[PDB]
RNA sequence: AGGCUAAAUACCGGCACGAGACCGAUAGUCAACAAGUACCGUAAGGGAAAGUUGAAAAGAACUUUGAAGAGAGAGUUCAA
RNA sequence: CGGCUACCCACCCGACCCGUCUUGAAACACGGACCAAGGAGUCUAACACGUGCGCGAGUCGGGGGCUCGCACGAAAGCCGCCGUGGCGCAAUGAAGGUGAAGGCCGGCGCGCUCGCCGGCCGAGGUGGGAUCCCGAGGCCUCUCCAGUCCGCCGAGGGGCACCACCGGCCCGUCUCGCCCGCCGCGCCGGGGAGGUGGAGCACGAGCGCACGUGUUAGGACCCGAAAGAUGGUGAACUAUG
RNA sequence: UAUAGGGGCGAAAGACUAAUCGAACCAUCUAGUAGCUGGUUCCCUCCGAAGUUUCCCUCAGGAUAGCUGGCGCUCUCGCCC
RNA sequence: GUAAGAAGCCCGGCUCGCUGGCGUGGAGCCGGGGUGGAAUGCGAGUGCCUAGUGGGCCACUUUUGGUAAGCAGAACUGGC
């Protein structure tokens, strides 16, 4: 024996792309080369979020794309989304601002072209940024999911706010024992 | 697909995933919700609060029709009417206003957000709360019960 | 038995289910026949229009759905006496006609 | 049918399998658990930092650029 | 035999004081007074009962 | 019957044609351009193998 | 506190019927065949096993040992 | 001539007969005479999690309808003034019910542990936080000079996601006090300041399909009982008239 | 010929009732349930336990925590600190 | 068990409805200043899902009951 510590032999690491999509994989061959070939950590992240699997890439909104950008600095910057960016019905106005983000809804792309923005894709992001110049890469909410909701240490014990399985939210539903003092005990 | 299945990657193995010792023969827990109050107390205690006992009052022959009420809110308040109206209407003309009733696009009760521009609609609902009435107070709009 | 932080399951199929397992394998076969019956009475029975008797305009009975409207089922005798046909006259003439319909 | 009742032997290497661990990261500790009559204190003179603070500091920061 | 009516109603101007006596509390009012409507009757007939 | 980019589809109520992932797919293009060679290190084709 | 009424619906029995990501004589109905047959139990009832020569019998004329069963030659057949 | 090998034999060394109950099996523990065929984690419903795809504050035709009669057509295509409906976009209460925006500036009432008027901004602040931006500086064969050229960084700044804390808003209860409106001046409604309970809000991420794991109920990985109920058949043996 | 199954019959042994009687035979519910025996079908690679806390009419069992595996995410190094 | 620093040290100033002789004390907020702060080794933090497990035994040392046990029961560590 050599080793007198554990064998964890893979970190945890995702190395290929689990999607078989032949655009995303080409994407992944594109921008594992300029990964690879242009120092650049910005291709290091993108390329990462591109080995990133679906469901942690959260879909980016309208009106959170408007404000990372409304603060100061962030003028003639290119707002890259490794993810999907999807119409708000909260907000009214849409600036002139430019967009790098993989499939844009319908409705998104048209308030922008109406706008008077610049939708493009990541082969054009890398024709005008091969080391990511003048961009802010962007991410979405990720713990505002209903299944993130669910998880805590306790669904109730130092009353935990963690949200327990039950079909109807509402009376006679996990509402007696535990839930109020008068009936039983109360967490 | 059973070749995807675990069961086809487990043959040769002898007790096949589920252990020589403990012997998992057939329901050894019980069946269901079996000992919810006496030997898996923490587990329906721990997980599911609230699962035994009586909670209130028992209103007989209840329908989930009566209270029927689905709610808009400020930020939905535009877009039930098209954003060409508004643009149309508000564009500088006079002191003219939208109505937006809610009653047409199937919403009963107007309740309160923020996001409410300077350019004031006349709202119709058959209910409000009162922090949308302030709301629409401020933006200078007209509220108008319905029936 | 119970598991892990999952939602408690009250399936009920404690009764002998297998017994009486009604699978649409016959959808399609349903629908074949619901077509030919259809065009078979178009066929045989009349130059009438399909969905023959006319129905008419009415208001459902709820806080829900009272917003929308309804085709409903006759013509509500005091209408059709405002109108000025007979009851009968109006059944042949194509008018359907409910008795218990009030205005 | 005497079995074995009660040991704590091969318990101290189960804890040491995965590194027994300090909480060790609790930048701007949590405020329960503390006296009301001090919350009424602290909440009150939070608030009002937040509305009366602007004007006599930034005329301190203006004579300390000025004298600095 | 649908006909779903389209009522618009689209043109009018912002008008007087209805738009200031509209407000939220008409409702509670109206739900005080559906609650309270035969309470007051019955205390008004044994106001007019015990002279 | 499925239209193009700029209308949708008259003949079908509520289609679109989908979202294009990469408009301009020429990778040999885009790897041969000279926008993306200007940003590159150096070619490292040495082999640097064990020495006994 | 009297009564009738077709349609949508159900059908593992029956008369014909067409198809199959099904099974292949230890499988599939118990039964591909003289199968609810042979057989068992007083009776209620229980209940099997069992497909394939060849293209056509052209199933081996005739000689010979043994009383025959069988065998050695000979012959048919692409093939005994 | 060469040849490892599912051929046979000899020699040196090691080598107890497999499977599982067990702390311990070669066991004087149990099953196994041998061989051929069959033979045991499947399917449905529901949930949870992970992954892949489509659309995305929406999503879904499984329920029907439309095409000319077609073997594959029991498929597939379409409906859209067929979106009825399921889930999600709002929660809290037993319920009546109620129901998530605040901040800055000027003036006014004794800026009074205190409200109004006018304008502006807009989902708050702090400490970390990938990335991104400005840039002192210096580096390229002889000089004043420049532009892209070789070429990074001290320091500063806006800060994704997320974590930790503070603050704010909504619902039901608790304490303290004052003010406002009248389709009618009442045991009428509404509002303020604090600490609590919620599965909340604090720019939403869901819907549908498929695959994998786990659980539940269905015969539920296969085989197994002493037993219970329902309906029939036997006094040809035997027991008694 | 009469008595047929919780019934018959018994000079009484709970003996006999078609080789079965301290509750007959055949079929159905029924593939009854079993925390209890036995078995559970191809290869290679990597990681890899426990017989412990608490609770249960709990002591051959289960729940929970611990031990374990898989799936990732957030970051960090490669250039006098 | 604790401390061996940039989450630390000092200076200046606001707020408090807590407290009170006192601009007194204490908390919070804002701005600025200098990181070379014991040794050795190592790249770390965190989220989800879940199987098996819940009959143990032996040995050095410390020990409980028993005369003693290859007996029954405990503590640390190691092994099966
Ligand atoms: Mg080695
Ligand atoms: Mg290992
Ligand atoms: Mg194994
Ligand atoms: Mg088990
Ligand atoms: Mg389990
Ligand atoms: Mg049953
Ligand atoms: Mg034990
Ligand atoms: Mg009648
Ligand atoms: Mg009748
Ligand atoms: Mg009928
Ligand atoms: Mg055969
Ligand atoms: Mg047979
Ligand atoms: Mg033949
Ligand atoms: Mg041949
Ligand atoms: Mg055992
Ligand atoms: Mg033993
Ligand atoms: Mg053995
Ligand atoms: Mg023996
Ligand atoms: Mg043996
Ligand atoms: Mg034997
Ligand atoms: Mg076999
Ligand atoms: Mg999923
Ligand atoms: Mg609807
Ligand atoms: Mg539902
Ligand atoms: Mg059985
Ligand atoms: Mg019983
Ligand atoms: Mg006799
Ligand atoms: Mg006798
Ligand atoms: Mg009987
Ligand atoms: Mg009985
Ligand atoms: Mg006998
Ligand atoms: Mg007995
Ligand atoms: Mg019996
Ligand atoms: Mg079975
Ligand atoms: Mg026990
Ligand atoms: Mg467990
Ligand atoms: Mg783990
Ligand atoms: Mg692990
Ligand atoms: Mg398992
Ligand atoms: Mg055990
Ligand atoms: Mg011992
Ligand atoms: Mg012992
Ligand atoms: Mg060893």
């Amino acid at each position: 024996g050599v080793d007198i510590r554990h064998n964890k032999d893979r970190k945890v690491r995702r190395k290929e792309p689990k999607s078989q999509d032949i655009y995303l994989r080409l994407l992944v061959k594109l921008y594992r080369f300029l990964a690879r070939r242009t120092n650049s950590t910005f291709n290091q992240v993108v390329l990462k979020r591109l080995f990133m699997s679906r469901t942690n890439r959260p879909p980016l909104s309208l009106s959170r794309m408007i404000r990372k950008m409304k603060l100061p600095g962030r003028e003639n910057k290119t707002a890259v989304v490794v993810g999907t960016i999807t119409d708000d019905v909260r907000v009214q106005e849409v600036p002139k601002l430019k967009v790098c983000a993989l499939r844009v809804t319908s409705r998104a792309r048209s308030r922008i072209l109406r706008a008077g923005g610049k939708i493009l894709t990541f082969d054009q992001l890398a024709l005008d940024s091969p080391k990511g110049c003048g961009t802010v890469l962007l991410s979405g909410p990720r713990k505002g999911r209903e299944v993130y909701r669910h998880f805590g240490k306790a669904p109730g014990t130092p009353h935990s706010h963690t949200k327990p399985y039950v079909r109807s939210k509402g009376r006679k539903f996990e509402r007696a024992r535990g839930r109020r003092a008068s009936r039983g005990y109360k967490n | 697909p059973s070749r995807l299945r675990k069961t086809r990657k487990l043959r040769g193995h002898v007790s096949h995933g589920h252990g020589r010792i403990g012997k998992h023969r057939k329901h050894p827990g019980g069946r269901g919700n079996a000992g919810g109050l006496h030997h898996h107390r923490i587990n329906f205690d721990k997980y599911h609060p609230g699962y035994f006992g009586k909670v209130g009052m028992k209103h007989y022959h209840l329908k989930r029709n009566q209270s029927f009420c689905p709610t808009v809110n400020l930020d939905k308040l535009w877009t039930l009417v098209s954003e060409q109206t508004r643009v149309n209407a508000a564009k500088n003309k006079t002191g003219a206003a939208p109505i937006i009733d809610v009653v047409r696009s199937g919403y009963y009760k107007v309740l309160g957000k923020g996001k409410l521009p300077k350019q004031p609609v006349i709202v119709k609902a058959k209910f409000f709360s009162r922090r949308a009435e302030e709301k629409i107070k401020s933006v200078g709009g007209a509220c108008v019960l319905v029936a | 038995a119970p598991s892990r932080n999952g939602m408690v399951l009250k399936p009920h199929f404690h009764k002998d289910w297998q017994r009486r397992v009604a699978t649409w394998f016959n959808q399609p076969a349903r629908k074949i026949r619901r077509r030919k019956a259809r065009q078979a009475k178009a066929r045989r029975i009349a130059p009438r229009p399909a969905s023959g008797p006319i129905r008419p305009i009415v208001r459902c009975p709820t806080v829900r759905y009272h917003t929308k409207v309804r085709a409903g089922r006759g013509f509500s005798l005091e209408e059709l006496r405002v109108a000025g046909i007979h009851k009968k006259v109006a059944r042949t003439i194509g008018i359907s006609v409910d008795p218990r319909r009030r205005n | 049918a005497k079995s074995k009742n009660h040991t704590t032997h091969n318990q101290s290497r189960k804890w040491h399998r995965n590194g027994i661990k300090k909480p060790r990261s609790q930048r701007y500790e949590s405020l329960k658990g503390v006296d009301p009559k001090f919350l009424r204190n602290m909440r009150f003179a939070k608030k009002h930092n937040k509305k009366g603070l602007k004007k006599m500091q930034a005329n301190n920061a203006k004579a300390m650029s000025a004298r600095a | 035999p649908v006909r779903n009516v389209y009522k618009k109603e689209k043109a009018r101007v912002i008008t007087e004081e209805e738009k200031n006596f509209k407000a939220f509390a008409s409702l509670r009012m109206a739900r005080a007074n559906a609650r309270l409507f035969g309470i007051r009757a019955k205390r008004a007939k044994e106001a007019a009962e015990q002279d | 019957l499925y239209g193009t980019w700029r209308k949708a589809a008259s003949l079908k109520s509520n289609y679109n044609l989908p979202m294009h992932k990469m408009i301009n797919t020429d990778l040999s293009r885009i790897l041969k351009s000279p926008e993306i060679q200007r940003a590159l290190r150096a070619p490292r084709k040495k082999i640097h193998r064990r020495v006994l």
